C-alpha cells in the first residue's frame, strides 16, 4: 500500500515526480504538494508530485537524477510518504562534482546553481545530487550542508552559499552522463521490443533460475549505421544495472590465430563472473563473415567459436548477447539458428518527428537564440540519421563558438563558466551545417507516416468511408487486405493510399513504376521479398505499389512482346502476398491506368479483393479540390473558385491543380517585379485558365466505364 | 463540497442543490405567485439560451397590449403560435407566469377551423391598469437562475512534523511473480499496441476514457509563517476569485503579493482565466509571496514579517495528522 513501481519521465524536471490523478486522490495529497520517496538501502529523496494523462495508475514517473538519487532502478518500488511540514531554508551549501568540473572555471553560482534555484521553490536534501545544464557543459552539483534538515524548500531568501575544492565522486556513485533511455530519440518502438525481451530476465533473475525456461540469448539489432543499434545496447545495461562487454570486429580479428579466439571466449567468461551482463558485438559480419565468403582459416574458425560460445548461454546464466550488423543478410546464416541471434529488430531511419527529438537531445548542454527552430531542421534533413543529427548540432555549435572566440580572446585551459553562458546557437549556424552535413542514409529507403490527410483529397466522400471501414473493421468487429484503385489518372489514387495511412499514424511504404522496373530489367525480382519484409517490420503500415502495370506497358502495352499478362516481378508480388496475415496489420493497395493489361491474378481472393473506381470529379468535388490546393495561400476575395469549377467540366483533380500553380506563379512574379499583389487575384486565374487543359479525354473515360461494367 | 440554498438557508451537497431550491420556489408560490414563477422559468428549465428567448417573446406579448389595450386583437394569446411552441411552450414554468400576472387559459374558435385553439386571455381587473403587467414584464426580464452558493470553507492547517515519520518493512522491496507478471503482460500489450493498425475514431474510443472525472477543485497555499490556506472552488472559477480569496484570509488584505501555481507559471490577478485551464484542478499547491517592493521595506524598517494570515482565522487552525 501507498507504493508505486518506478517508471520512465514524461518531464524531465529533477525536482517533480507525476502520479496518476487516483493515487493523489488516496494519499490525499496536491499537485504541487511536497513528499518523500523512500528508496533502497534505507536512501531518500524529497520532490514535488504532479500529474498527467499518461502514467499507469500503480507506477510513478521519476527521471534519471530522482532515480539514482534514490539507489533505485526502472522496475523497482517505492514508498510515497507526503510531507508538509518541510520549510523554506535559511542557508545551502552546494559544491560541484569534480568530474564535471573539469576545463571549467569561473563562477559557476551565477551561471548553473542560482537560475536553477531562483524563484523555483525546489525541494533540496543533504546529499542530494542535481543536474544543471547550460553552456555546453552538463555540471552535476551535491549538496553538503542545510541549516534546515534534513530537508527543506529554497526560497528567494534563502543564502546559497559554493566555497570548497570540488567534491571527489563517490564510489556508489553513478555518473549522471552516462547513457540511458532519456538519450534515444526515435525508434520508441524497437526500444519497447527490446524492453520486453531483455529488462525481465535481468531486473528479475529468480523467474529464469528457480525454473527450466531460459530468457532470449541474443538479439540481432540491424540498420543503417549511426541509427542507435549500440545506443540502446549501452541504454539497457546502464538502465538495468547489468555488466556491459564491449567486441566488435575489428578488436578480434586484428589479433593473431589463437589470441583472437582466446579474447572471444575470454569476454564471454567475464560476463558470466559479472552476470547478469550484456555482451554487445558491433560489426556483426566483420567477426562472424559469411563461410563462402572467406579463405582464411582464421575467419572459420572464429565462426565456430562465436557460435559455442552463443550455445553455452544455457549455462552461462543472465547473460545475454547482442549484436549489430547492416542487414540480417550480411552474417553466416549460422548465427540465425533457432537459438542464438533468431530474434532481431529493425532500427530503420528516424522520420521527420524522431530526428526533430533527437536534435532536441544533442542540444540538451546547448544555449539556442529565440530564432533557432528544430522543427523546420527536422524537415530538412531528409536520409539523416542520428549520427549524422549528432554532427550537424556539434557543428553548429563550432560555428558559434568560432563567431565569438574571435572576440573572446581568451587562450587558457580553462573557460570562465560566464563566457560559455552568454553564446549562443542561431538559426545562421544551423544553416551553415545543413549546408556542410551530408546524410550517411540517402540510399536506403525512408519509411514514415505520411503528411498527406483527408482534407487534401477533394471529393470523393465515400471513397474515404470505404477505406476506413476496410481498415477498422478487423479491428472493432477473412477480411479483405488489400484494394486495387482504377479509373482516370491525377484524381487521387496516391492521395487516398497517403491519407488513410496518415490518419491511422501508420507507415507509408511507396513503390513507383521505375522501382518495379528496375527489378524486371535487372533480373532482380527477388527483391520484392525485402519490400514485403520491410512492411511487415514497418506495420502498422500501407504497403502501395503504383503502376502494377508499369512491365506490361515495358513489355508492349498497347504492342506487346512474347509473354501475356504475367511477369518475373508481379509474380513475386503475387507469390509473397499470399504469405501475409490479416493480422500482420499490413494494408496493401495498389493503382493501375490501364487495368486491361495487369495481372488478372492480382484479384484474385485472398489478395486485392477490393476494387474501388475513381472517376473525374464532379461539380461539388472539383470547387473542394481548388479550395484545397489554395488552403496554403492567400487568395483575394475576387476570385470565383466556383465559376472555374463549373467551366473545368472535364479536368482532373490534377488539372485543377496546375491552374491553382500557375496562379500562384504569376502572384510570385508579379510580387518579385514590384518590389525590383501580396496575394492572388483573379487576373491570375483568368490567366492561369488560358493555357490549363484537361489531360484525359472523353475516350479514355469510356474505356474505365466499360471496363467497370465489364467486372460488375 | 458544501452549498448554501439561497431561498432557504439550508446546507447543501452538490447532488442535493436542484432538490432545495426547486422545492422552495414551488412553495413560494403562497405568498407571491409572480416571483415564484419567474424563478421557476430561469431555474427549472437547464438551457438558458431558450429561457431569455422566451421571457423576451413574453415580454412583446405583454407590451402589444399595451400598445392597443382598446383593441381584443392584442388581448389573447395563442398557444399554438410558430414562435409561442418554439421558445415559451418547450420552458417549464411560463403557463404558471401568465396565469400569475392575470391571463386566463381558454378556448376560442378560431378564425379558419372548427376545433377551439387555446389562449391566454388577460382579464379586466389588469387590462385597467397597464402598469401590473409592466413591473412584471421587468420582474421577469431582470431575473436570473437560482443557484446554491458555494461554501468556501474557509480554513487553515498546521503541517505537524510526525506525518512524515514512517518505516518501511524489510520485506517491502521484495516484488512478487503476480507483480513482474502484470509489468511483463503490460510491456507484451504495450508493443502489441505499437503494431495494431488502427483508424483515428478506435484511438479516439480509448484516449477518451479519461476525460470525464471532475468539476470541482480544493486549492491550498504554503504561506512564509509555516501555516497553509486551504479553500473550496468550481473547476472553471477564475483566478481573480483565489486572489480575493487569500485577501480577505491575510492579516493585511491591501499588501501586494503573488501567487505561484505548482508548474512553475504565476497566476495573473487581472487574468480572466479558469482553473481548469491553467492546470489547479481537482486540486493544487500554491507558494505565496510577498510583492517586493513590499518585502525591501519591511526589511529595511527591521520588521520581521512573522505573521501572513489574520488572527481571526489563525484562532481555528487544525493540525495535519
Ligand atoms: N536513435 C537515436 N537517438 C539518439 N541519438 C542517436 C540515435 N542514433 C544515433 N544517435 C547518436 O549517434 C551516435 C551513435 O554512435 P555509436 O555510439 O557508434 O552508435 P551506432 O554507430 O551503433 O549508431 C551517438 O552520439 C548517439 O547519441
Ligand atoms: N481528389 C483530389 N483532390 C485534390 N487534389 C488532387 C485530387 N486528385 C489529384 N489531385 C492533385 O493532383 C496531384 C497528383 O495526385 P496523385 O494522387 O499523385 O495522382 P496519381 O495518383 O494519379 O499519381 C496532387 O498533387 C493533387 O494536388
Amino acid at each position: 500500500p501507498n507504493r508505486l513501481i518506478v517508471d520512465e519521465a514524461i518531464n524531465e524536471d529533477n525536482s517533480v515526480v507525476s502520479l496518476s490523478q487516483p493515487k493523489m486522490d488516496e494519499l490525499q495529497l496536491f499537485r504541487g504538494d511536497t513528499v518523500l520517496l523512500k528508496g533502497k538501502k534505507r536512501r531518500e529523496a524529497v520532490c514535488i508530485v504532479l500529474s498527467d494523462d499518461t502514467c499507469s495508475d500503480e507506477k510513478i514517473r521519476m527521471n534519471r537524477v530522482v532515480r539514482n538519487n534514490l539507489r533505485v532502478r526502472l522496475g523497482d518500488v517505492i514508498s510515497i510518504q507526503p510531507c508538509p511540514d518541510v520549510k523554506y531554508g535559511k542557508r545551502i551549501h552546494v559544491l560541484p562534482i569534480d568530474d564535471t568540473v573539469e576545463g571549467i572555471t569561473g563562477n559557476l553560482f551565477e551561471v548553473y546553481l542560482k537560475p536553477y534555484f531562483l524563484e523555483a521553490y525546489r525541494p533540496i536534501r543533504k546529499g542530494d545530487i542535481f543536474l544543471v545544464r547550460g553552456g555546453m557543459r552538463a555540471v552535476e552539483f551535491k549538496v553538503v550542508e542545510t541549516d534546515p534538515s534534513p530537508y527543506c524548500i529554497v526560497a528567494p531568501d534563502t543564502v546559497i552559499h559554493c566555497e570548497g575544492e570540488p567534491i571527489k565522486r563517490e564510489d556508489e556513485e553513478e555518473s549522471l552522463n552516462e547513457v540511458g533511455y532519456d538519450d534515444i530519440g526515435g525508434c520508441r518502438k524497437q526500444l519497447a521490443q527490446i524492453k520486453e525481451m531483455v529488462e525481465l530476465p535481468l531486473r528479475h533473475p529468480a523467474l529464469f533460475k528457480a525454473i527450466g525456461v531460459k530468457p532470449p540469448r541474443g538479439i540481432l539489432l540491424y540498420g543503417p549505421p549511426g541509427t542507435g543499434k549500440t545506443l540502446i545496447a549501452r541504454a539497457v545495461a546502464n538502465e538495468t544495472g547489468a555488466f556491459f562487454f564491449l567486441i566488435n570486429g575489428p578488436e578480434i580479428m586484428s589479433k593473431l590465430a589463437g589470441e583472437s579466439e582466446s579474447n572471444l571466449r575470454k569476454a564471454f567468461e567475464e560476463a558470466e563472473k559479472n552476470a547478469p551482463a550484456i555482451i554487445f558485438i558491433d560489426e556483426l559480419d566483420a567477426i562472424a563473415p559469411k563461410r563462402e565468403k572467406t579463405h582464411g582459416e582464421v575467419e572459420r574458425r572464429i565462426v565456430s567459436q562465436l557460435l559455442t560460445l552463443m550455445d553455452g548461454l544455457k549455462q552461462r546464466a543472465h547473460v545475454i548477447v547482442m549484436a549489430a550488423t547492416n542487414r540480417p543478410n550480411s552474417i553466416d546464416p549460422a548465427l540465425r539458428r533457432f537459438g542464438r541471434f533468431d530474434r532481431e529488430v529493425d532500427i530503420g531511419i528516424p522520420d521527420a518527428t524522431g530526428r526533430l527529438e533527437i536534435l532536441q537531445i544533442h542540444t540538451k548542454n546547448m544555449k539556442l537564440a529565440d530564432d533557432v527552430d528544430l522543427e523546420q531542421v527536422a524537415n530538412e534533413t531528409h536520409g539523416h540519421v542520428g549520427a549524422d543529427l549528432a554532427a550537424l548540432c556539434s557543428e553548429a555549435a563550432l560555428q558559434a563558438i568560432r563567431k565569438k572566440m574571435d572576440l573572446i580572446d581568451l587562450e587558457d585551459e580553462t573557460i570562465d563558466a560566464e563566457v560559455m553562458n552568454s553564446l549562443a546557437v542561431t538559426m545562421d549556424d544551423f544553416r551553415w551545417a545543413l549546408s556542410q552535413s551530408n546524410p550517411s542514409a540517402l540510399r536506403e529507403t525512408v519509411v514514415e507516416v505520411p503528411q498527406v490527410t483527408w482534407e487534401d483529397i477533394g471529393g470523393l466522400e465515400d471513397v474515404k468511408r470505404e477505406l476506413q471501414e476496410l481498415v477498422q473493421y478487423p479491428v472493432e468487429h477473412t477480411p479483405s487486405k488489400g484494394v486495387l484503385f482504377y479509373g482516370p489518372p491525377g484524381c487521387g489514387k496516391t492521395l487516398l493510399a497517403k491519407a488513410i495511412a496518415n490518419e491511422c499514424q501508420a507507415n507509408f511504404i511507396s513503390i513507383k513504376g521505375p522501382e518495379l522496373l528496375t527489378m524486371w530489367f535487372g533480373e532482380s525480382e527477388a527483391n520484392v521479398r525485402e519490400i514485403f519484409d520491410k512492411a511487415r517490420q514497418a506495420a502498422p503500415c500501407v504497403l502501395f505499389f503504383d503502376e502494377l502495370d508499369s512491365i506490361a506497358k515495358a513489355r508492349g502495352g498497347n504492342i506487346g512482346d512474347g509473354g501475356g499478362a504475367a511477369d518475373r516481378v508481379i509474380n513475386q508480388i503475387l507469390t509473397e502476398m499470399d504469405g501475409m496475415s490479416t493480422k500482420k496489420n499490413v494494408f496493401i493497395i495498389g493503382a493501375t491506368n490501364r487495368p486491361d493489361i495487369i495481372d488478372p491474378a492480382i484479384l484474385r481472393p485472398g489478395r486485392l479483393d477490393q476494387l474501388i473506381y475513381i472517376p473525374l470529379p464532379d461539380e461539388k468535388s472539383r470547387v473542394a479540390i481548388l479550395k484545397a490546393n489554395l488552403r496554403k495561400s492567400p487568395v483575394a476575395k475576387d476570385v470565383d473558385l466556383e465559376f472555374l469549377a463549373k467551366m473545368t467540366n472535364g479536368f482532373s483533380g490534377a488539372d485543377l491543380t496546375e491552374i491553382c500553380q500557375r496562379a500562384c506563379k504569376l502572384a510570385i512574379r508579379e510580387s518579385i517585379e514590384s518590389e525590383i499583389v501580396p496575394e492572388i487575384r483573379r487576373d491570375h486565374f483568368e490567366e492561369a485558365m488560358r493555357f490549363a487543359r484537361r489531360s484525359v479525354s472523353d475516350n479514355d473515360i469510356r474505356k474505365y466505364e466499360m471496363f467497370a461494367q465489364t467486372l460488375q | 463540497v458544501y452549498f448554501t440554498c439561497p431561498l432557504t438557508g439550508a446546507t447543501l451537497r452538490k447532488d442535493q442543490r436542484d432538490a432545495c431550491i426547486k422545492e422552495a420556489i414551488l412553495l413560494h408560490f403562497s405568498t407571491d405567485p409572480v416571483a415564484a414563477s419567474i424563478m421557476k422559468i430561469y431555474t427549472f428549465n437547464k438551457d438558458q439560451d431558450r429561457v431569455k428567448l422566451g421571457v423576451d417573446t413574453i415580454a412583446k406579448y405583454l407590451d402589444n397590449i399595451h400598445l392597443h389595450p382598446e383593441e381584443e386583437k392584442y388581448r389573447k394569446i395563442k398557444l399554438q403560435n410558430k414562435v409561442f411552441q418554439e421558445r415559451i411552450n418547450c420552458l417549464e414554468g411560463t403557463h404558471e407566469f401568465f396565469e400569475a400576472i392575470g391571463f386566463q387559459k381558454v378556448l376560442l374558435p378560431a378564425q379558419d377551423q372548427e376545433d377551439p385553439e387555446e389562449f391566454y386571455v388577460l382579464s379586466e381587473t389588469t387590462l385597467a391598469q397597464p402598469q401590473s403587467l409592466e413591473r412584471h414584464k421587468e420582474q421577469l426580464l431582470a431575473a436570473e437562475p437560482v443557484r446554491a452558493k458555494l461554501d468556501r470553507q474557509r480554513r487553515v492547517f498546521q503541517p505537524s512534523p510526525l506525518a512524515s515519520q514512517f518505516e518501511l518493512p524489510g520485506d517491502f522491496f521484495n516484488l512478487t511473480a503476480e507483480e513482474i507478471k502484470r509489468e511483463q503482460r503490460l510491456r507484451s500489450e504495450a508493443v502489441e499496441r505499437l503494431s495494431v493498425l488502427r483508424t483515428k475514431a478506435m484511438r479516439e474510443k480509448e484516449e477518451q476514457r479519461g476525460l470525464r472525472k471532475y468539476n470541482y477543485t480544493l486549492l491550498r497555499v504554503r504561506l512564509p509563517d509555516g501555516c497553509l490556506l486551504q479553500g473550496t472552488f468550481y473547476a472553471r472559477e477564475r483566478l481573480g476569485a483565489v486572489y480575493g480569496f487569500v485577501r480577505e484570509a491575510l492579516q493585511s488584505d491591501w499588501l501586494p503579493f503573488e501567487l505561484l501555481a505548482s508548474g512553475g507559471q504565476k497566476l495573473s490577478e487581472d487574468e480572466n482565466l479558469a482553473l481548469n485551464e491553467c492546470g489547479l484542478v481537482p486540486s493544487a499547491l500554491l507558494t505565496f509571496s510577498w510583492d517586493m517592493a513590499v518585502l525591501e521595506d519591511i526589511k529595511a524598517a527591521g520588521a520581521e514579517p512573522d505573521s501572513i494570515l489574520k488572527p481571526e482565522l489563525l484562532s481555528a487552525i487544525e493540525k495535519l495528522l
